[PDB]
């Protein structure tokens, strides 16, 4: 019953589309969640959908100025993956911070919501709420903004607490049908870690992160499920994959330290390894969110000074809006499966003809088929949209 | 290999009148692959018709056409001001051709 | 907004090359058929090239055709007309527009145009 | 728990009507779908409808010229048949073609998206990305728009690249469990294939075609769903069912070859064989697609030369809209039971009144016992319906 | 797993509230559809109501003129008892006539559609059309309106075709998972049955129907599930349901045939009885369908000659309006109970403030416990809503 992706990973030459939502398109008409912060993540049997929505539609008049991201009024919605935010949509708690696991017997939720100073996360197991925690360093509280990952029972969810420039206390929580049993403080050469996109590379988790302080290379968490020892690098390849980065030419890696180059803020997104190679997805933009691209990097998770792609795709226009990306596994027949997300972020702060800020998903799985090429944007038209 | 005749050179007439121009095709071709479109001076040409019977998107309801095989034929029943101008059937099946048109001047 | 815009219109003098191109926002070529029409002064529209979204050059006017060449970046939804041996009879107004394959009913008809280039050869 | 379609075919004497959706009446008021080219498919319990959906709803600013049938937008929508495609649908894949299976254990989708030179197809079995194939003849890949047939967990997908009026590859894709364990080139007298209409001829799969590029009758596709040997000739009956088609004073056909007669395009239909007669289904309009009317050829499928009609139902009258039909088979509790359904097209490029294109569905399936007369147009009225 | 209905009937000594829908109501602020003549039937589980839908909703063009009863359009919704008939519902079959039943495996659907001359009933078992009848007296084929009866997997279907005032061919349908095992004409004493309301009596099934020709006492059929032996009379209570009809003072009844008074038209109702007395329900007003109660005649199944009332309920008021009504039967734990609803009718033909016509429902079960009052109306107000 429980899930300890004990499998092989899946051969992959690149990925394949696999879902679109069309929010913003049909937001236009019908009622329809305003939402940010999506993910993906899959019980053994299909695949589910998750957002923080603003407590409102977009056709309505709470919809205007919604550009913020912590407020009393943000909770986590939860579809099956393809079906819109609809009315119908069943929101599964309070949170402007969330992750979500299936253990292989039920979900589980970690719902972080309150005060800035001090702030609450909920663990919720199986319609419960099992267990709760305060914040440590006493401020913004925030998790990973997508799945986490359990194997045998025990979940794992990487949290940090205190400044987005600067020294922050990053802890690994260790959960047992929603109760915490671990904690461990994050120890490694990782300075600052966020927004963690983390995956069963058994037999353990391994995370790719966001430095919003002093890299634009990606930290690497691994985590030992087992003997709860967590080891912290970052990604080694030479084309690094955060935003706001250096042109192609002009970027480097350290394979252990920030790179210290345009390191100022990012993006959440997503890299694995394929032995030595590096799969990993980015903005086709260096310095905006726009357009999405995922390629391979030959000796990228070995070797710094490497800037040899290959298998290069174009999932979203280079003069198309995208945001966060992160990765989630299927278990398949033989071996496992690894898929990707993109929210496609459209509304105030980048495009002043509305006064909302929503986001589309796109979502792609990787094949060990053929594929062709394509761009999958958002669609939306906003100067006909209500503002 | 069929040439496009525009029946009609230089019709002139005055606004509130019913206009028929005419295309008349060499050869039979399929009546689905004809087009017609205004080309007023200073302006890109504008797709008026289209499969020889359909309205285009955001055309008034004054223009309308009809035709088959060899015939064909355009209509505004009410003419306006700002309707006068040339107007070409085109066939863009193979093998593609224009017509040389038809200028419509206030008298 | 859709919009086509042609650039590179120019004096050119007998014997010459000029390249128009004509860059499409709104849209991608990877789905629409595009066309070269051309009208000489005093003259009525001509086409002179159709090239299919799958990249093939479906028809140049028999004119034009060993002279011209037309061409279409995807990268960046551009399209190029590479006029060589320019003759006195090429002198016009050019227009890129576009048009529609379906698969159910088939071809549509030029429903986009763009402001125009004009090209004259001249002396 | 595998599907193998051993029974016999059911008595079939006409068709009883069967299901209606409704879906242009409702969308005048309501948020529903703009849909095009749908088709029905039955798991071992009851029967679903999908469709193409356009991204958007019909009382929507994006459902301003949805004519085109190759946009980054469309994907493929499954309800349970008769509940209308309103804003909780859930959209399965992202899709301008599509085709549909349900071998007894999961629902199979083939979905093909992309661009017209490149075009993938990814094959999803039990809501995973398990396959993926690439355009070979760079151009626009297609499938059958309607349901495929899987015998002993085999499934069989019928896909077209190539020129519409030309020589095309056809191909036969024989999947398992979401995999492609094998591909056969298409060979016969069949010149053009497209859009097939299969069912489940055990011990194979009969398939009727259209002919786009030179013939008013329809092609057939034997395929052997165990030696994978594929045979090809075209419908016998002289009572030809392709529009544009001859008048049925001047029609002929050839059992082999295409009738050069009004071959130039077409329409997605369906016909089957009861003993020698065929039982056919086309539009009432020889030349539009306007009116619907099933019948019966007496010695149609063994002879050229048969003009005999019998057992004649009007389905939609001669004045009202149709479009694409097809037929899908449910496993009864004696034999298998042949249904069809037909798309009723209501829009621009034949009612200029509107700006958008949608469909509705009407169901119907073979009967043993009696029947009377009747017309179940779409019954939307555009004049009043919003712009 | 076939359901028999052994049990004894319930001790009832009056109805309790079950359930309201609301549906006017709701219609104002969303999207409800336009539907008529509705039912509840429940499986061994839950309750569910169904309802005939002209192809709307309220707030929709199509609205305007829908007081007619036979259009293509018209189809059968099927809900869980209490969620209103919103966009979401599934449509379950093409019919201006309907019926259904549960026979503790599988639902049972009887539509009836078509032409007024040749029409059709399609019978659909488990999601299947199993089987097909044509119009025996080419008129209008139609059938009870309400649930029909199983009993050991026999279901039994009340259908007439022929002129409303005349000699019309009344025939009762043996049917077994979903095909026509036995058809038996009507024989005995009712001369014009319509809209019957039939209830499992074991061992056999009692009808209580209207007549529409010359009688406003109700029609009795008695039917041996086994034999498929027919039997008929008049519900002999001299307090007459029917409506119109004659005050109580100047009313009566035959107990074995119509009773000539005030028996030009009627409406759909029931009774049952309890030992020598009959449960019955009654429009307030003799002539208008406006008011509804119910209530027990002492010794009314009997003997005609009694107009001895007790047990009364007003279910709707005498100023408020009120329609079909029908019976159906729920087995308990130790006994089978009868509920029955009221088909509250708002609209076009006898409220000219709006161009539709459309319903709501109102459920009350039996109860060996004690009651108070009240009433129940719609409670839409028409002066306010869309026309
Ligand atoms: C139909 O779909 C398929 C699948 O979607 C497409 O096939 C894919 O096509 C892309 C096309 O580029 C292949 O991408 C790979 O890109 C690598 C990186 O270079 C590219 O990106 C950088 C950043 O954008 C750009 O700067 C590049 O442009 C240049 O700059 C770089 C340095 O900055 C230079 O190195 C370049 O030379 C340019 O100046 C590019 O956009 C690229 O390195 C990679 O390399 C292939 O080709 C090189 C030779 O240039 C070989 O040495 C190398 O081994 C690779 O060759 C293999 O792949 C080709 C197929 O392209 C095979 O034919 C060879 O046999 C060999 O296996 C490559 O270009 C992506 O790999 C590819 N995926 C596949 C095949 O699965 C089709 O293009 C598409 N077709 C249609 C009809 O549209
Ligand atoms: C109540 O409902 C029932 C069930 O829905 C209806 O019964 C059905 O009625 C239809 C229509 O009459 C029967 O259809 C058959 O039509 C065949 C020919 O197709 C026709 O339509 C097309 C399209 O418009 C035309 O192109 C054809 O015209 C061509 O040929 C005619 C004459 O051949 C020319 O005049 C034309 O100019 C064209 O050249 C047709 O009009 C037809 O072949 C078929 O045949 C029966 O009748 C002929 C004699 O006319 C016999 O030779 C043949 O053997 C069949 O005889 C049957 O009928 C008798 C009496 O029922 C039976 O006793 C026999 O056993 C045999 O079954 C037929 O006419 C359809 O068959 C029928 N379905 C069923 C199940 O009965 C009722 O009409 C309807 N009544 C109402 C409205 O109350
Ligand atoms: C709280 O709730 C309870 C339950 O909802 C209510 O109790 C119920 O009350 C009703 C109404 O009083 C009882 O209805 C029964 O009505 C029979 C006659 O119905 C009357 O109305 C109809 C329609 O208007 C008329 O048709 C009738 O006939 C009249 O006209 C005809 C000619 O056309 C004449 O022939 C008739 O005589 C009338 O003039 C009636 O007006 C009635 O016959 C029945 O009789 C019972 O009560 C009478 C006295 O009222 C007794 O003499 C008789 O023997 C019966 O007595 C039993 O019931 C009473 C309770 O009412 C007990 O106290 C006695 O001990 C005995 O058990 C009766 O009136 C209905 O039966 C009753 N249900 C129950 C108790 O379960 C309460 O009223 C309500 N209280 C509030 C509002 O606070
Ligand atoms: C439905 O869709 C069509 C297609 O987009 C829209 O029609 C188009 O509307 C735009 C904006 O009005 C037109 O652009 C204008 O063109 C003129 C020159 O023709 C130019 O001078 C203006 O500055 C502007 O660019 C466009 O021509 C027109 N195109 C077509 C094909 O008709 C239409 O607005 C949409 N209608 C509704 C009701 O939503
Ligand atoms: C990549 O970025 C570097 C800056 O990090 C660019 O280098 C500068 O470019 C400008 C404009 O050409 C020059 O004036 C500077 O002298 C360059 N400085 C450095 C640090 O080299 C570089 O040109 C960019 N390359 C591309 C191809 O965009
Ligand atoms: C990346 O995005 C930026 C916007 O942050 C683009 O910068 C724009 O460039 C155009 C000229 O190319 C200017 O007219 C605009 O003023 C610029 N800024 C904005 C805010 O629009 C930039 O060109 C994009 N491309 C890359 C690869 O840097
Ligand atoms: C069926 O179609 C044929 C054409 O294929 C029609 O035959 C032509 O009809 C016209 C008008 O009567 C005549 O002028 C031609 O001489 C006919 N030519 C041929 C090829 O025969 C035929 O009339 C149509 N039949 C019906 C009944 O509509
Ligand atoms: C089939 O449909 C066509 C339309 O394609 C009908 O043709 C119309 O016929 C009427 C006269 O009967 C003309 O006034 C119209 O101009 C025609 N065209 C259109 C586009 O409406 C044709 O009559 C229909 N019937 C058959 C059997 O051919
Ligand atoms: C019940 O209805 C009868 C009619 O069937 C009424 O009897 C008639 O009433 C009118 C008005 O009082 C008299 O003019 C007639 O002479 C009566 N005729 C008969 C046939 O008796 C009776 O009054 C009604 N009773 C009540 C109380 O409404
Ligand atoms: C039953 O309903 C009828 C309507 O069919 C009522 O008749 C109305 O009575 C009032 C006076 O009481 C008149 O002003 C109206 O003109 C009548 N007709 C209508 C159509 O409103 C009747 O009063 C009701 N009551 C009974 C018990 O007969
Ligand atoms: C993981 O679980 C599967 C099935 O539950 C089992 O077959 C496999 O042996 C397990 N792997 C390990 C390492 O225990
Ligand atoms: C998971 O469970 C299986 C069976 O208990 C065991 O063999 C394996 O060592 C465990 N692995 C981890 C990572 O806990
Ligand atoms: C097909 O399957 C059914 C039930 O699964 C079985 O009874 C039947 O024998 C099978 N047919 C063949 C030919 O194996
Ligand atoms: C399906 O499997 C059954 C049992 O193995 C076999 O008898 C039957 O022939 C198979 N049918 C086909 C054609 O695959
Ligand atoms: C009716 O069914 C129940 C349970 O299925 C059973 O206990 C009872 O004996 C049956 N009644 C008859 C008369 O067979
Ligand atoms: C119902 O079933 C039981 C058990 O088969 C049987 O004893 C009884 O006679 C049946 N009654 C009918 C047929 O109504
Ligand atoms: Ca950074
Ligand atoms: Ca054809
Ligand atoms: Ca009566």
């Amino acid at each position: 019953e429980y899930r300890n992706w004990s499998k092989p990973q899946c051969g992959i030459t690149g990925f394949a589309p696999f879902s679109k939502d069309n929010s913003i398109r049909l937001s236009a008409g019908g009622d329809i969640w305003v939402t940010r912060e999506p993910y993906v993540s899959c019980d053994p049997d299909k695949c589910y959908q998750f957002a923080l929505g603003q407590g409102t539609t977009l056709n309505n008049v709470h919809s205007n100025n919604t550009v913020r991201d912590r407020t009393p009024y943000r909770t986590l919605l939860m579809n099956e993956l393809g079906v819109p935010f609809h009315l119908g949509t069943k929101q599964v708690c309070i949170a402007w911070s969330s992750s979500s696991c299936h253990d292989g017997k039920a979900w589980l939720h970690v719902c972080i919501t309150g005060d800035d100073k001090n702030a609450t996360a909920s663990f919720i197991y199986n319609g419960r709420l099992v267990d709760s925690v305060v914040s440590w360093s006493k401020d913004i509280l925030r998790t990973q903004e997508s799945e986490c990952v359990c194997i045998n029972g025990t979940c794992t969810v990487v949290m940090t607490d205190g400044s987005a420039s600067g020294k922050a206390d990053t802890k690994i929580l260790f959960i047992e049908e929603g109760k915490i049993v671990h904690t461990s403080t994050l120890s490694g050469s990782a300075q600052h870690v966020e927004e963690c996109s983390c995956y069963p590379r058994y037999p353990g988790v391994r995370c790719v992160c966001r430095d919003n302080w002093k890299g634009s290379n990606r930290p690497i968490v691994d985590i030992n499920i087992k003997d709860h020892s967590i080891v912290s690098s970052y990604v080694c390849s030479g084309l690094v994959g955060d935003t706001p980065r250096k042109n192609d030419s002009s970027s480097s890696s350290h394979c252990l330290d920030p790179n210290n180059e345009e390191g100022g803020h990012g993006v959440k997104g997503w890299a694995f390894d394929d032995g030595n190679d590096v799969w990993m997805g980015r903005t086709i933009n260096e310095t905006s969110r726009l357009g999405y691209e995922t390629f391979k990097v030959i000796e990228g998770w070995s070797n710094p000074k490497s800037k040899l792609q290959t298998n290069r795709q174009v999932i979203v226009d280079r003069g198309d809006r995208s945001g966060y990306s992160g990765i989630f596994s299927v278990e398949g027949k033989s071996c496992i499966n690894r898929c990707f997300y993109v929210e496609l972020i459209r509304g105030r702060k980048e495009e002043t003809e509305v006064l909302w800020t929503s986001n589309s998903i796109v979502v792609f799985c990787g094949t060990s088929g053929t594929y062709g090429t394509g761009s999958w944007p958002d669609g939306a038209d906003l100067n006909l949209m209500p503002i | 290999e069929v040439v496009l005749t525009q029946s009609p050179g230089t019709l002139s007439l005055s606004p509130g009148e019913r206009a028929t121009l005419s295309c008349r095709a060499s050869q039979s071709l399929g009546t689905n692959y004809l087009a017609w479109y205004q080309h007023k001076p200073g302006q890109s040409p504008r797709l008026l018709i289209d499969g020889a019977s359909t309205r285009a998107i955001g055309i008034p309801d004054r223009f309308s056409a009809s035709g088959s095989g060899t015939d064909f034929t355009l209509t505004v029943s009410r003419l306006e001001p700002e309707d006068f101008a040339v107007y070409y059937c085109q066939h863009y099946g193979n093998p593609y051709t224009f017509g040389q048109g038809t200028k419509l001047e206030i008298k | 907004e859709v919009q086509l815009v042609e650039s590179g219109g120019g004096l050119v003098q007998p014997g010459g090359s000029l390249r128009l191109s004509c860059a499409a926002s709104g849209f991608s070529f990877t789905t629409y058929e595009m066309n070269w029409v051309r009208q000489a002064p005093g003259k009525g529209l001509e086409w002179v090239s159709h090239i299919s979204s799958r990249g093939l050059v479906i028809y140049y006017a028999d004119s034009v055709k060993g002279r011209f060449t037309m061409s279409r970046d995807t990268a960046k939804n551009s399209l190029y007309l590479q006029m060589d041996s320019l003759t006195v009879a090429d002198t016009a107004v050019y227009y890129c527009a576009r048009h529609y394959f379906d698969r159910d009913w088939g071809y549509s008809g030029m429903d986009l145009w763009g402001q125009g280039t004009t090209v004259t050869v001249s002396s």
